[PDB]
């Protein structure tokens, strides 16, 4: 099945993330999906955003206590976090995950986006598109049926449902709403600089929108020349 | 190098300033038409392949389509 | 001065052809690249490690964290792209107008294809995503193929039973030297050109009529080299993932694979060739020939005239494999089902059928209609 | 079979820039050779015509259609000597094996 | 000449026996690093599955699958015509347990990881080029021209498979 | 004398006699100077 | 090649062939204890 | 720093060709096990670097065997 | 309420939707039509799918 | 042909003085010890690792598991000590028979002299030993010594505040690119 387009607003040539709707995303991780993902790559340095301020990041990075220390061995977990802390992991082994996990393996979801082909449309479409299975269907374990999903089997339990958390910010918790949030969220962790480029693209576009024709008159001044020679054969 | 190249005789070459010509000699008015006369010259050319390309993969894309559709009747 | 001579003699009193269109900036471009993809290439070696335990991630930190690393990783990705983009066409002239009669320069050049190939290879392998993994153990087998020594030399580019950090570390040797030595490569390129100097696109003598380089043909590659920034910084700035795989960012699985496998477009077609032919030893042959068969093109001009400007017969035979080297590489990206084999079975009849045969026997008649042959 | 020849000509269009037939000969040796025995005024010709082809290909532009040489009007004149380069070339050969 | 000449020629034996061994080690330093080809080790339990479930070990970097056959499976692997098989090699052959099959997971061609649970023959299959592999791991269709690869496993005892 | 007229004047019989020679040479080295690294450290 | 069709040219290469297999010869026997093939 | 000298040995391997005695780096590696094991490791050796006839490899793997921590034995139960 | 729910409800109703709606349906139908038949309907069930899901993101998001 | 020419035109048919000693051999040992270093340091990068957690850690690796890496690695050391043997005694020959009226070839030479002593005390703190480490401090701190932009540039350098994985790996980038300036 080819997922269908999407009109993400961040995904406009010029415009940027929202990040009202990324800090929703990062509180929907928070609350719902790290409990078997975690964004190990991203730091509670790396969440800084208009969505969570280093401040902000703070509280959420004072907010856990897991692996973010270790004891008299370094085993186990044995103390909270603080700024540099990375993000908390719902496994300390991947065999952690695995055994809570039918087995199966609950990526962490740091670059996901970027990993799925079309990622921001496939993520909304599997939390979103479990549909319904009309025939030969039989889910081995903790399976969900989800024709976006590439097996229709996904196990990635549905784990969004109206008003399946509530937003701080008060926006209903529609499952859409919060997965539409989320997948802000994850997109703009996939690409911490999305925002950032794409002002140095508009400066880009802008320069070259200068100097191309400016370089183009030089060329054709000093080209010019001989783009007006003419020759002339005189026998003697 | 310059010098000891070809044996040219008899080819007065005249020319002009660049500060003297024009800067900027209009180029969509003037070259373009020109332009459009070398590209469409050539294009009889060039797009016959890419003409028959483009069919070739619009047909291998529904056709590889059709080839997944699978019939109801199959093993029906 | 015996420095300033030099650079004098091969780039402000070099005697060059006043009717060259812009292909000809295509060249000095790839040499811009391939600094730049070197450079680029620093950085991202800098900040990184050749480890499976640290490769990935401080990439990822580089892409996360680095100062402006987002940007040095782009640029060197879709500058690989650029380098591909200018090499294909810098061919494509060296095809169509008739310069492979310089001989030594077009082997310099054929040699200089099947380098830049690998270096995508190393490049490509070392992020250690999923799909690098599952890529490089693919063309690693290639090499299993050999009849007799084939197994030995896989064991000793993997350096072990299967691609490991073995692997990658060694890998990112040659993606550390392959760029310095094509680099090498290419000033033999300009070495043996000089000696012969550019070709024009009429195909003729023009030594009548030569500019200097400094004033002429230098402001025109400012130009050239201007336009391809603004190509690779909107390739970067704005679509930074159009032509690369997801994949990427997936660390390698060891153990798992990407459903749909595909190697990178630039060699696309390569390997749809190979997917072509039935034999695994052939396919692995003529994978090699088709970059090969250009080395081979030096010795199959049977026309009397040097380009293509005043041909039209080869001018349509060009632009037909032209197509059908675009067609082949749709058929690389397409999977394994009908009717995409057969294109590609085809295909690769009529690349070979056009290089080998079509083009001298078109040139034999194109020297009969003008009562020379 | 001649009318396809004319059409060949005008696709060639080696016409329009202005130069005869034996103006496009890629300069093999044995090329090389012919045109250095063509009479001065000749080559001096030849001169002036390849060189003008140069300047009109630098400009992306075309001589007046008229002034196009017609297929009628291209005559041959570095072929006659270069045939007798080719034997000559030829009769070494044999000579030498 | 040949009092001077066996000089030039001594030298160059002795210049080509150590330019040899000089090369010799250096090309030997990017062979296998002792360290990692230091690890041939392997542990398996055969109990760790019920049925049909196919069980990689990444062995020496390499997935040593451990596929489950249930009688089914086995009934149709069976079944397969041997001769018919572009590997000649019968489910039974590479398995001393019809309910056990062991298989390596490079695709015999360009070595990917052949995905199970696919491939129009079942069992098998490698997303890189469409080799489908029966639960034999024999390919049946493909650009795989050899089976997939069955390691030592010299089962002792039903308890524990050795899988070399 | 004979040597030189047969296997050192002719180019290509040099490089014949080198190569042959140090094929030979090598494993002997190897030997000798493995054997006396025994001898000179008996365990 | 047509020229390379000749008589003389063919006594030159009968002369000449004993010479090249001796290179190739020494070069075949280089390879071996080039590699001591395994 | 005044440091008396090390008064510089008679080594069996003292020597320009001289080699080890490898009856003493057996007894050696004997001694760091019994006294100097309880506060010092050859971290970066290992039982497989333990090849020499110092010690073969069988019975270099029982002292394999006789070491067992760390080794991993849950990965989920780490 | 989640839009989604109303919204995919709402493209339902779009005459397109319908129409596709009425392939789905009469396929789905057609999944219960015959037993020994192998006609899962996924090929259709897509096909409404995606159709109705272009719809829907034509005017989900906006109310998202 | 025009590389074959560069190449007898440098190196068969140059006209060279007939009474030069064994000290007008030494700068061609310099250039055959600059590639021994280079093939030496390519096949040490193939296994070293440019993290203070891992350097010394990879060091060892090269020393111990690597198939004959302990000799590339004191190939390495022992070949930067023999290139600087014959760097000084390239300088005394220039010296003592009056060489440095080649004007332009000294200023060449004083700067590729300046380029190998740089490339040699980044190559020494590369393995992230007590010796390096005390060392490359004690040489950065040297630059401290600039009257107003000293502080800034130390710490430009050490890429923080004091030398830490920051310059190790910066430090693993510039001896890696240095010796082909210095062929160049
Ligand atoms: C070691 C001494 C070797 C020796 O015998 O020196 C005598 C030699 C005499 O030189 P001369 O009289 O010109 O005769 C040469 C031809 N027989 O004199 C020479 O050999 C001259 C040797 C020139 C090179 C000497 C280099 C000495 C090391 C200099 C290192 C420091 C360089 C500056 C660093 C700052
Ligand atoms: C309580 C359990 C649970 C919650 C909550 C959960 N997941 Fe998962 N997820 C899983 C498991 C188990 C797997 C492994 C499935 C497999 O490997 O076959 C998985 C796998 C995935 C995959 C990999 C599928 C692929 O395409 O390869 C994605 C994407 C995913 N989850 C997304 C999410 C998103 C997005 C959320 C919330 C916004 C979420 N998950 C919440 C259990 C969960
Ligand atoms: C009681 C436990 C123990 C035993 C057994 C032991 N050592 Fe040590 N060793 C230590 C300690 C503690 C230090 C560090 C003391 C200090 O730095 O002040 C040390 C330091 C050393 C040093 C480093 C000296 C220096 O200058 O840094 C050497 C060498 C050494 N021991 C040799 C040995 C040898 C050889 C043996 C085996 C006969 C051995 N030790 C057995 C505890 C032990
Ligand atoms: C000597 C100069 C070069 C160096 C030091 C270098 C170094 C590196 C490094 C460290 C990486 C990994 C970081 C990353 O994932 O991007 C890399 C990736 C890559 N390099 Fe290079 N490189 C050099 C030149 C080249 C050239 C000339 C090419 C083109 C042929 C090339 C093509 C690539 C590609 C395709 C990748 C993969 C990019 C990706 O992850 O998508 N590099 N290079
Ligand atoms: C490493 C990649 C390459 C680089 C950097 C490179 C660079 C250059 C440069 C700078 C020139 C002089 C500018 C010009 O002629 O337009 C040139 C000329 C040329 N190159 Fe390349 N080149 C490369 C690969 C190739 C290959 C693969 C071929 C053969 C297909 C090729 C064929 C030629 C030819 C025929 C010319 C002379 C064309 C003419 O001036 O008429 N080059 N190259
Ligand atoms: C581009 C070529 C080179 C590369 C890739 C390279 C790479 C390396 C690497 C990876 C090390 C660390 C391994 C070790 O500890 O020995 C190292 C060490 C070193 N290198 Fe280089 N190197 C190169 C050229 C040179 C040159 C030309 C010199 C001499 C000026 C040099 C001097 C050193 C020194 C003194 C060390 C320290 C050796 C020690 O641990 O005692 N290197 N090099
Ligand atoms: C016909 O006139 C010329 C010409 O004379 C030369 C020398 C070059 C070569 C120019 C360059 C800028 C060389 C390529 C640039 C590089 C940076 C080379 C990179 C390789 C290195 C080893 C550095 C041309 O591209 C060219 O056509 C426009
Ligand atoms: C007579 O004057 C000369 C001389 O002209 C040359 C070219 C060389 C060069 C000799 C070599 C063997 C070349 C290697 C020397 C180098 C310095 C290599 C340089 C290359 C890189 C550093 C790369 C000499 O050694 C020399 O003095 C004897």
């Amino acid at each position: 099945l080819h997922p269908p387009s999407y009109p993400w607003s961040h995904r406009g040539l010029l415009s940027s993330l929202d990040h009202t709707s990324i800090r929703r995303g990062f509180q929907v991780y928070k609350q719902v999906c790290s409990s078997c993902h975690s964004m190990d790559y991203v730091a509670y340095r790396h969440l800084v955003g208009v969505c969570y301020t280093e401040e902000e990041a703070k509280a959420l990075a004072e907010e856990v206590e897991v692996q973010d220390g270790p004891n008299d061995d370094g085993e186990m977990f044995m103390r909270p976090g603080k700024l540099s802390d990375y993000f908390p992991k719902p496994y300390p082994n991947p065999e952690a995950a695995r055994a809570a996990n039918n087995g199966a393996l609950p990526p962490d979801l740091s670059y996901i986006v970027r990993a799925r082909h079309g990622g921001e449309d496939y993520v909304f479409s599997l939390l979103t598109g479990y549909c319904e299975p009309p025939t030969g269907v039989s889910l081995r374990e903790g399976l969900y049926f989800n024709p976006y999903f590439p097996g229709q089997a996904i196990g990635m339990a549905p784990p969004i449902y109206t008003e399946v958390l509530e937003y701080d910010d008060g926006t209903p918790a529609t499952m859409s709403q919060v997965a539409k949030d989320v997948a802000t969220f994850l997109r703009w962790a996939s690409e911490p600089e999305h925002d950032h480029r794409k002002r140095m693209g508009l400066k880009m576009l802008l320069m070259m929108g200068l100097l191309l024709p400016l370089t183009y008159a030089m060329k054709r001044h000093k080209w010019s020349v001989l783009k007006s020679r003419k020759l002339a054969y005189r026998p003697p | 190098e310059f010098g000891n190249l070809a044996r040219i005789r008899h080819v007065i070459s005249y020319s002009l300033s660049p500060f003297e010509q024009r800067a900027f000699p209009s180029y969509f008015s003037k070259g373009i038409p020109n332009v459009l006369r070398r590209t469409r010259e050539r294009i009889l050319r060039v797009a016959p392949p890419f003409v028959v390309v483009y069919l070739i993969y619009t047909w291998g894309n529904q056709e590889f389509e059709q080839s997944k559709r699978k019939n109801p009747a199959m093993y029906e | 001065h015996p420095l300033f001579k030099i650079i004098n003699h091969s780039f402000i009193d070099l005697p060059a052809p006043s009717n060259i269109s812009s292909w000809w900036n295509f060249g000095s471009l790839l040499g811009v690249c391939l600094m730049v993809q070197i450079i680029t290439g620093l950085f991202l070696a800098m900040h990184y490690t050749s480890d499976t335990m640290t490769a990935f991630s401080s990439v990822t930190h580089i892409c996360r964290d680095v100062n402006y690393g987002w940007l040095i990783r782009y640029m060197h990705a879709n500058g690989a792209s650029m380098f591909f983009i200018c090499l294909f066409l810098h061919v494509g002239r060296g095809l169509y107008y008739g310069s492979y009669t310089f001989m030594e320069t077009w082997n310099i050049g054929v040699l200089l294809l099947f380098a830049v190939m690998a270096t995508a290879f190393m490049g490509y392998v070392l992020p250690w995503g999923q799909m690098s993994f599952w890529g490089a153990t693919v063309i690693t087998n290639l090499l299993s193929a050999i009849p007799y020594i084939g197994t030995t030399l896989v064991e000793w580019i993997w350096g072990g039973f299967s691609v490991d950090k073995a692997t990658l570390t060694r890998f990112f040797a040659f993606h550390f030297i392959l760029p310095f030595i094509i680099a090498a490569l290419a000033i033999v390129h300009l070495l043996f050109l000089h000696e012969t100097g550019s070709n024009n696109p009429t195909g003729l003598n023009s030594d009548a009529d030569k500019i200097p380089f400094h004033p002429y043909y230098t402001i025109k590659d400012i130009l050239g080299i201007l336009i391809m920034f603004l190509i690779l910084m909107t390739l970067v700035l704005f679509f930074p993932d159009m032509l690369g795989d997801p994949d990427n960012y997936m660390p390698a699985n060891p153990l798992n694979t990407p459903p749909h496998i595909k190697p990178e477009w630039y060699f696309l077609f390569a390997y749809a060739i190979l997917r072509s032919i039935p034999n695994k030893l052939g396919g692995v042959l003529a994978l090699i020939l088709s970059i090969l068969i250009l080395a081979l093109m030096p010795f199959l001009h049977t026309s009397k005239q040097r380009s293509l400007m005043f041909r039209p017969i080869t001018q349509i035979l060009y632009w037909i494999l032209v197509a059908n080297l675009l067609i082949l590489t749709w058929i690389g990206g397409q999977p394994v089902e009908h009717p995409f084999i057969i294109i590609g079975q085809l295909a690769s009849i009529s690349y070979f059928s056009i290089i080998l045969i079509l083009m001298p026997i078109s040139g034999i008649i194109e020297d009969k209609m003008l009562k020379l042959y | 079979l001649d009318g396809f020849r004319k059409w060949y000509y005008n696709a060639a269009g080696f016409n329009k820039l202005g130069l005869m037939r034996d103006d496009t000969l890629h300069e093999t040796e044995d090329v090389k050779e012919a045109i250095r025995r063509l009479p001065e005024d000749l080559y001096n010709d030849r001169m002036f015509r390849i060189k003008r082809a140069l300047d009109l290909t630098m400009r992306h532009q075309i001589l007046p259609k008229d002034q196009w040489t017609k297929y009628e009007e291209d005559k041959f004149y570095l072929e006659p000597y270069l045939k007798e380069v080719i034997r000559e070339r030829k009769e070494r050969e044999e000579w030498a094996k | 000449k040949g009092f001077s000449y066996l000089v030039t020629a001594t030298t160059t034996v002795g210049v080509a026996y150590a330019a040899k061994n000089v090369v010799s080690q250096f090309v030997s330093s990017m062979s296998a690093s002792a360290d990692v080809l230091a690890m041939s080790k392997i542990e398996i339990k055969l109990s760790d599955i019920p049925e049909g479930k196919n069980m990689a070990f990444k062995w020496r970097g390499k997935p040593l699958f451990v596929r489950h056959r249930t009688k089914k499976e086995i009934d149709q692997e069976a079944a397969v015509e041997v001769s018919q098989l572009r590997d000649p090699q019968h489910d039974l052959d590479r398995v001393k347990k019809p309910e056990w099959v062991i298989l390596i997971g490079v695709c015999t061609h360009l070595g990917c990881v052949p995905i199970a649970n696919a491939g129009d023959f079942g069992g098998y299959y490698c997303p890189c080029h469409g080799s489908h592999y029966d639960a034999s791991g024999r390919i049946r269709k493909g650009p795989a021209p050899l089976n997939l690869e069955v390691p030592a496993y010299e089962f002792t005892s039903d308890d524990v498979v050795v899988v070399g | 004398s004979r040597l030189y007229s047969l296997l050192f004047r002719r180019t290509s019989t040099f490089a014949l006699t080198i190569a042959v020679g140090a094929l030979f040479f090598e494993r002997a080295f190897d030997q000798g100077a493995d054997a006396i690294y025994e001898h000179i450290n008996e365990g | 090649l047509s020229r390379f069709l000749g008589p003389r040219y063919r006594e030159l290469a009968r002369n000449w062939i004993p010479t090249a297999g001796m290179w190739g010869t020494v070069g075949a026997v280089g390879l071996v204890w080039a590699t001591d093939w395994r | 720093d005044l440091e008396l000298h090390p008064p510089s040995y008679p080594w069996s391997h003292r020597g320009l060709l001289s080699s080890l005695d490898h009856t003493s780096i057996r007894r050696g590696f004997q001694v760091y096990k019994q006294v100097c094991s309880s506060c010092h490791s050859m971290d970066y050796v290992a039982y497989r670097h333990l090849v020499g006839v110092c010690y073969t490899e069988e019975e270099a793997k029982a002292l394999a065997e006789e070491v067992e921590v760390q080794d991993g034995p849950n990965d989920d139960g780490e | 309420v989640d839009p989604l729910t109303t919204v995919r409800e709402h493209c339902e109703q779009l005459e397109k939707c319908v129409k596709a709606r009425e392939r789905l349906e009469l396929c789905d139908n057609r999944v219960s039509s015959r037993s020994q038949t192998e006609e899962d309907c996924t090929e259709e069930l897509f096909d409404f799918l995606h159709a109705r899901d272009h719809c829907v993101a034509h005017k989900l998001f906006k109310n998202l």
